């Protein structure tokens, strides 16, 4: 047999949720985005601890707007704070469209999937949260 | 140098200046803590404009 | 010795605004940070040094363990000298900085110059000194300032901290009369010194 894949849900712990929405309607319109830090454990949690945001660009997402050199620094930080764990993706705030991968997008979830396998891409409509739901 | 050769055996004794190089020793290893001091600056300086032009230039 | 951490202990004080070394006592510890850097650097470049100061009515870190040589020179520019060195409070705050190091093969070691007569009590730093071998920390004393008439509290500090360890305290004392600190210290065992395992 080979490898099966089979659901999943992503756990938005309470932290994570919050600092997507904070840095995501704050640079709205302008594309955000930032790694997800977390852990996976199970085969059916992705269990998503902490977020960051990673600097904004005019280029918004792009495969090279990325920025591994920031993402280093950052995770030398956590380490210093004991708080690192492993990286479990990407997320990216589209402005008031949908929740979809551009093309691009696709391409820039590529890169990750490579990485880990098990990483996701969360893409948040921060706009369209400022209803009774939340929209991710 | 306008001092501390023949011109200066007049005004004070060939032992004061034997000794007067030797105080300003003391005021080069001061002079040259401050010149390092600033050496280091600038190195941190220069670099800090480099991650703002980065920004910047993406934006651009 | 190679593979070390130090942090260097700097006593601030109005007893370093004194004229004894040259041309204050301040202005000659800052010639003598800049060559012990280089000394330990060229030893072994993964050698890193922290410093803290007595400043203050307690001590404070005015550089964690760096490699940069000009962080060290930058924190001397910002400390200030009316503050006390208080030395009880300022071993302990150290141990905490030696926990943190860049790698963990560095070896722990305090350097701390005395200006000033030390008035904590004898007993009290006893206690302290058995708590920095346990830790494996070790300690060299550069004394030239409980020799302005001042009893040896320290020769029990020394031989407290002194045991089986590649880590080895040593009490240095340093002559008052002019020969320039720097010079002095600079020249004496510091990177010629010997383990006790």
């Amino acid at each position: 047999t080979g490898r099966d894949d089979t659901k999943e849900t992503v756990y938005i712990s309470s932290i994570a949720l919050l600092k997507m929405l904070k840095h995501g309607r704050a640079g709205v319109p302008m594309e955000v985005m930032g790694l997800m830090l977390g852990e996976f454990v199970d085969d059916y949690t992705v269990n998503v601890v902490d977020v960051f945001a990673m600097p904004q660009s005019g280029t918004g997402v792009s495969v090279e707007a990325v920025d591994d050199v920031f993402q280093a620094k950052m995770m030398d930080m956590l380490k210093q704070t004991g708080r690192d764990q492993m990286v479990v993706g990407w997320y990216h705030s589209h402005p008031g469209f949908g929740c979809w991968l551009s093309s691009v997008d696709v391409n820039t979830q590529k890169s990750f999937e490579q990485l880990n396998s098990r990483a996701v891409a969360v893409v948040v409509d921060p706009i369209q949260s400022v209803k009774g739901k939340v929209v991710i | 140098g306008d001092d501390e050769l023949d011109q200066e055996i007049l005004n004070l004794s060939t032992q004061e200046l034997q000794t007067r190089a030797k105080l300003l020793d003391n005021e080069i290893r001061i002079f040259r803590s401050e010149l390092q001091r600033l050496s280091h600056e600038n190195n941190v300086m220069l670099e800090k404009i480099k991650d703002n032009k980065e920004k910047i230039k993406n934006n651009r | 010795m190679v593979l070390e951490a130090t942090v260097l202990v700097i006593d601030n004080s109005e007893y370093s605004r004194n004229g004894d070394f040259p041309r204050t006592r301040f202005e000659a510890q800052i010639d003598s940070v800049e060559f012990i850097f280089q000394a330990k650097r060229n030893s072994n470049p993964e050698n890193t040094v922290g410093l803290i100061s007595g400043a203050g009515a307690n001590p404070r870190v005015l550089s964690t363990f760096t490699a940069e040589f000009g962080k060290i020179l930058a924190g001397l520019h910002d400390t200030q000298i009316e503050g006390k060195l208080h030395m009880a409070t300022a071993l302990q705050i150290a141990q905490l900085t030696l926990k943190h190091r860049q790698n963990k093969v560095q070896h722990q070691r305090i350097v701390a110059f005395v200006c000033s007569p030390i008035s904590d009590s004898r007993d009290e730093l006893i206690r302290l000194a058995k708590t920095l071998k346990k830790n494996n920390v070790a300690v060299d004393i550069i004394n030239f300032g409980e020799i302005e008439q001042n009893t040896e509290l320290l020769d029990e500090f020394i031989a407290a901290v002194n045991n089986p360890q590649e880590e080895t305290s040593h009490l240095l004392t340093v002559t008052p009369g002019p020969r320039l600190l720097y010079e002095n210290i600079a020249s004496s065992p510091i990177i010629l010194e010997e383990g006790s395992s």
